[PDB]
């Protein structure tokens, strides 16, 4: 990367102004005699005590143990900008009582306790307690700055060759948290940095402002494609959460100090919007963001299998050569994607006259082998009188625009290109509506979107992105907006796909750039990464990152972008890919073409193989995904969120679970003969799921590897849902049969769920149509129950299977079933692996049934 | 009356009644149990194909909603009707 482009907060005129500021004896205080205690917030007036600038503090207590902090100006000149679109909903509030006062104080109390606010007046702070236990403090280190807007390179500045003519001036607001007891934080991505945050004392603070980084290095806080301002802090005893809704450019310092972590949020514009999110545990935290900002969008199954996209497949015989490569070398592979080289000249919903003559017949093809397609579609529309995108956007105003009030153009993949304004709802309506089978023709319902470039990518922009001094609806500057302008471009673009179809299908979208709730619109991946063993590495770090803060659907271009892996590399990497939530391999344009079939076929092998379990594990990763869309709680997840008192976990990024009953330990160093498994969990037990060995908690297990070998553990108590018949495609294999598998505990018992649906639609919530099912272990009975009632669902998909770890071998085994009479199942038991196999239940997955081990 | 006999498997690793035979369940290690469903993971289901050359398809390609056969065979319980194109 050349950083030279690129500011570092010494750079940055008004993050320069407020990390000058250092903890002191803060200078605003609390005017006591404004306090009021409105129906759903506390009001109360704060002075600079030099210059004398009058705020108004609304302190909220909120259903779910929330807390929320806002601060504006009194009397402004001009309103700041406060986040839209990203809240779901209005939270609802609880109320606050006074209950003590004295002169430089107010205790509040929220609702009945045990949650209590204390307001000091002079200097200005806020703590937070249950009962008697102080979790957070707020402006202890007196940080807190407001730059008020004054009368329109703290005004006019340039960077490099761009100026920003800053009309408004300084505006920039900061505030300080201090965590007690906490000496682990994590969040605040995209950073290619290690899972758990470190210091910024003697360094650069992190930076959330979404960036096109070519070519990003490791270790290093520079601000990448994404931004979602959550930073997650947990101890032995407790977790908290901290979500700074500021959508301008911002930075985050750390620093520790009995143990104690503090927390600083510098903001360009904009209000002080902070919500507290008191847990206590890590699932109630996800809880109470979940019903902020929403949760995860319930992929199409489809979408959960394997991607093979590079740039670029020349032309539609080419796309069909891959296709049938899959089928002929005998891999399974779900959607091909379609880079920018298959539109005309990067004019967006076009075709290469030459190349994609006829897209319609192209999706034919692959609707016949049950797969789809992805087309790319970025937010830069190409300046060309010729291009009737361009000319419907011109002609009805819905471009970014200058002071002057011409429309701003940049420079990107098409030449000199405009920017439609996303955060105007007609521009996102006009943009959603062009994603109809009349509007984008060659379009078809198998034809799927990627969101690049999103950030926006501005080539001659300052910092590869657009001025500060842009203009959007209403009135509002770019610095102000520009962290969601890539949400509203993954939303609009996927609310066109839902429209389509109707309001029936659900969408499937990719997008670079993202902000908090972006999690309902689909998913996300690292960008442009390098075909390297530590780029490999990261990819943990950096996506157990993003599903901390809501983002479940994230990956990293398998093999890596830029530069050519050897072939151990790319069998390491497709490994590691088929065990994470987006599993999609990509290539730069100048890399050696990549499909999996082209390598020696001792890789070829061990690929196969890794994609075979990716596929057999869909009933999983699809209930797994099912609870994060109902729940809140991330597919992905650091060992310490299962383990929360096991202090050697919590800063592990070499291992991850998907959800509690499966523990990754990918293979990522050439030429490695073992790995160092950390098995956690005392009185717990860990399956080795290639040879059964069982294995005892806590322990880090030596475990030798081949080229063949992907270390996973299936936890004891845990019982996981399989389809054992690989086909093509997961079209293919949605109407299949379940094995199930039942990993015993030391107590003889094992739990686990199981969600199905159509595979695509909105039926599972408009109609109810789906299968929500309990298995349960315990004593030697297997019960299948109802985990939600109002689900039902029409599918042939039966129980051919039951592999139960862990057990001995019994006298009989008896099945029964509602409407059947009692069935005997013939079974296989090894004894040195203590493996049973229940041959043949033959039972619905719709009916409730119990298998008795006798 | 009479009797029936059971079925082997061709590698001799079981011998089963011949009620699991196309049962869609496999016992036979080399598949040979299922050679008309999909129920093996090494098995191989026969295209006739009259009008042309008769092929051998992966078992999990039997009843995967895709035409394999020219004669549509393979497909005989999945939703998708494979009209014969063996010419
Ligand atoms: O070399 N420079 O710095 C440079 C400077 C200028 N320039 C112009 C005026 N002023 N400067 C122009 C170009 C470049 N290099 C090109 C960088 C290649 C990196 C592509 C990023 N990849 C994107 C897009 C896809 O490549 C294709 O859509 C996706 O495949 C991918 O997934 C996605 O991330
Ligand atoms: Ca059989
Ligand atoms: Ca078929």
């Amino acid at each position: 990367v050349d950083r030279s482009n690129f500011k570092t907060c010494d750079e940055s005129s008004f993050c320069k102004r407020q990390r000058s500021i250092r903890p002191g004896l803060s200078p605003y205080r609390a005017l006591l005699d404004t306090l009021q205690l409105g129906p759903d917030a506390l009001t109360v007036h704060l002075i600079h005590e030099v210059t004398k600038v009058l705020l108004v503090l609304e302190l909220q207590g909120l259903q779910k143990d929330m807390t929320r902090i806002r601060i504006d100006e009194l009397e402004p000149r001009r309103p700041r900008y406060r986040v839209p679109d990203v809240l779901v909903a209005d939270p609802p509030t609880a109320r606050l009582s006074v209950s003590g006062r004295d002169d430089n104080s107010v205790e509040l109390t929220v609702a009945e306790g045990p949650y209590k606010i204390i307001l000091t007046a002079q200097p200005f702070r806020l703590d937070l307690l249950e009962d008697r236990s102080l979790l957070l403090s707020v402006n202890a280190r007196g940080l807190m700055a407001f730059e008020h807007q004054r009368a329109p390179g703290a005004w006019e500045e340039t960077f490099k060759t761009h100026s920003d003519s800053k009309p408004y001036g300084p505006t920039s607001v900061g505030l300080d948290f201090s965590l007690p007891g906490m000496e682990h934080v994590y969040g605040i991505p995209e950073h290619a940095d290690s899972l758990r945050l470190k210091v910024t004392e003697g360094g650069e603070p992190y930076r959330l402002y979404n960036l096109d980084v070519f070519q990003y290095e490791l270790n290093n806080p520079m601000a990448l494609y994404g931004s979602v301002p959550v930073l997650l802090a947990h101890s032995f005893h407790r977790d908290l959460g901290i979500f700074w809704l500021n959508a301008a450019e911002t930075w985050v310092d750390i620093s520790s100090n009995t143990p104690q972590t503090d927390i600083r949020w510098m903001s360009e514009s904009g209000i002080i919007d902070v919500f507290l999110m008191l847990g206590p545990s890590v699932f109630d935290v996800f809880r109470q963001y979940a019903s902020l900002t929403g949760t995860q969008a319930l992929p199409p199954l489809f979408s959960l299998g394997y991607h093979q996209s590079r740039w670029n497949y020349r032309d539609e015989a080419d796309v069909l050569e891959v296709d049938q490569g899959f089928d002929d070398h005998n891999m399974p592979c779900d959607v091909i994607w379609l880079d920018i080289e298959h539109a005309d000249g990067k004019r967006y919903f076009t075709w290469d006259p030459t190349r994609f003559p006829q897209p319609l017949n192209m999706l034919e093809h692959l609707a016949s082998k049950r797969r789809k397609l992805v087309a790319i579609v970025d937010p830069h529309i190409k300046v060309d009188s010729g291009y009737r995108v361009h000319e419907e956007l011109r002609n009805h105003g819905l471009y970014v625009k200058t002071r002057d009030g011409s429309d701003y153009e940049g420079w990107c993949w098409p030449g000199s290109a405009s920017y439609p304004d996303f955060t105007n709802p007609r521009m996102r309506a006009w943009w959603s509506n062009m994603f109809s089978f009349d509007n984008y023709e060659g379009s078809a319902p198998n034809l799927y979107v990627w969101n690049d470039m999103n950030e926006p990518s501005v080539f001659n922009g300052p910092e590869v992105t657009m001025l500060k001094d842009a203009v959007h609806y209403g009135g509002w500057e770019h610095r102000d907006i520009h962290n969601i302008y890539g949400l509203y471009v993954h939303m609009a673009t996927a609310d066109g796909l839902i429209q389509r179809s109707g309001g029936i299908e659900r969408p499937f979208v990719l997008s670079r750039a993202f902000f908090s709730g972006s999690q309902r619109f689909g998913a996300v991946w690292t960008g442009d990464n390098t075909a390297e063993w530590d780029h490999l590495k990261i990819s943990i770090p950096m996506c157990l990152s993003l599903a901390l803060v809501g983002l479940s659907f994230c990956g990293a271009d398998v093999g890596g972008f830029f530069k050519n892996p050897e072939p151990e590399l790319l069998v390491r990497w497709y490994q590691m890919g088929a065990y994470q939530p987006f599993f999609r391999a990509h290539a730069h344009l100048d890399t050696g073409r990549r499909e999996p079939w082209l390598l020696a076929s001792q890789y070829q092998d061990a690929i196969r193989d890794a994609l075979f379990q990716r596929y057999s594990l869909l009933p999983f990763w699809y209930t797994l995904f099912y609870q994060a869309h109902k729940e809140g709680f991330p597919v992905m997840r650091p060992l310490w969120v299962q383990y929360p008192e096991d202090m050697s976990t919590f800063s592990i990024e070499d291992q991850f679970m998907l959800g509690d009953a499966l523990l990754i330990h990918p293979v990522s160093d050439a030429g490695a003969h073992g790995v160092q498994v950390y098995l956690p969990g005392q009185e717990e037990v860990w399956y080795d799921i290639q040879s059964y060995q069982k294995h005892h908690g806590p322990q880090t297990l030596y475990l030798p590897v081949t080229l063949s070998s992907i270390p996973v553990f299936q936890r004891g108590g845990t019982i996981v849902p399989r389809w054992m018949r690989v086909r093509r495609s997961s079209d293919c294999m949605k109407d299949d049969p379940i094995t199930l598998f039942v990993a015993l505990s030391p107590q003889g018992t094992a739990q686990g769920e199981l969600f199905l649906d159509d595979g695509h639609t909105f039926n599972y919530q408009t109609r109810h149509e789906f299968l929500l099912r309990r298995f349960s272990f315990s004593g030697s009975t297997l019960v299948s129950s109802s985990a939600d009632p109002k689900g039902h669902l029409e599918t042939p998909i039966w129980i051919e299977r039951v592999v139960i770890m862990g057990a001995g071998k019994p006298a009989a085994v008896v099945l029964q079933t509602k409407g059947s009479p009692e069935s005997r199942l013939s079974f296989q038991h090894d004894p040195e692996t203590s493996v049973l196999i229940l041959r043949k239940p033959g039972v619905s997955v719709a009916s409730d049934w119990s298998i008795h081990l006798r | 009356y009479e009797e029936s006999k059971p079925f082997t498997c061709l590698d001799g690793t079981a011998t089963i009644p011949f009620d699991q035979v196309n049962d869609d369940y496999c016992d036979c290690k080399d598949g040979s149990d299922e050679p008309g469903t999909a129920a093996c993971p090494n098995g191989s289901f026969h295209c006739t194909n009259t009008g042309y050359k008769p092929l051998y398809i992966l078992s999990s390609r039997v009843n995967d909603g895709v035409c394999d056969c020219c004669d549509g065979t393979d497909e005989y319980n999945s939703g998708t009707v494979c009209e014969n194109t063996c010419r």
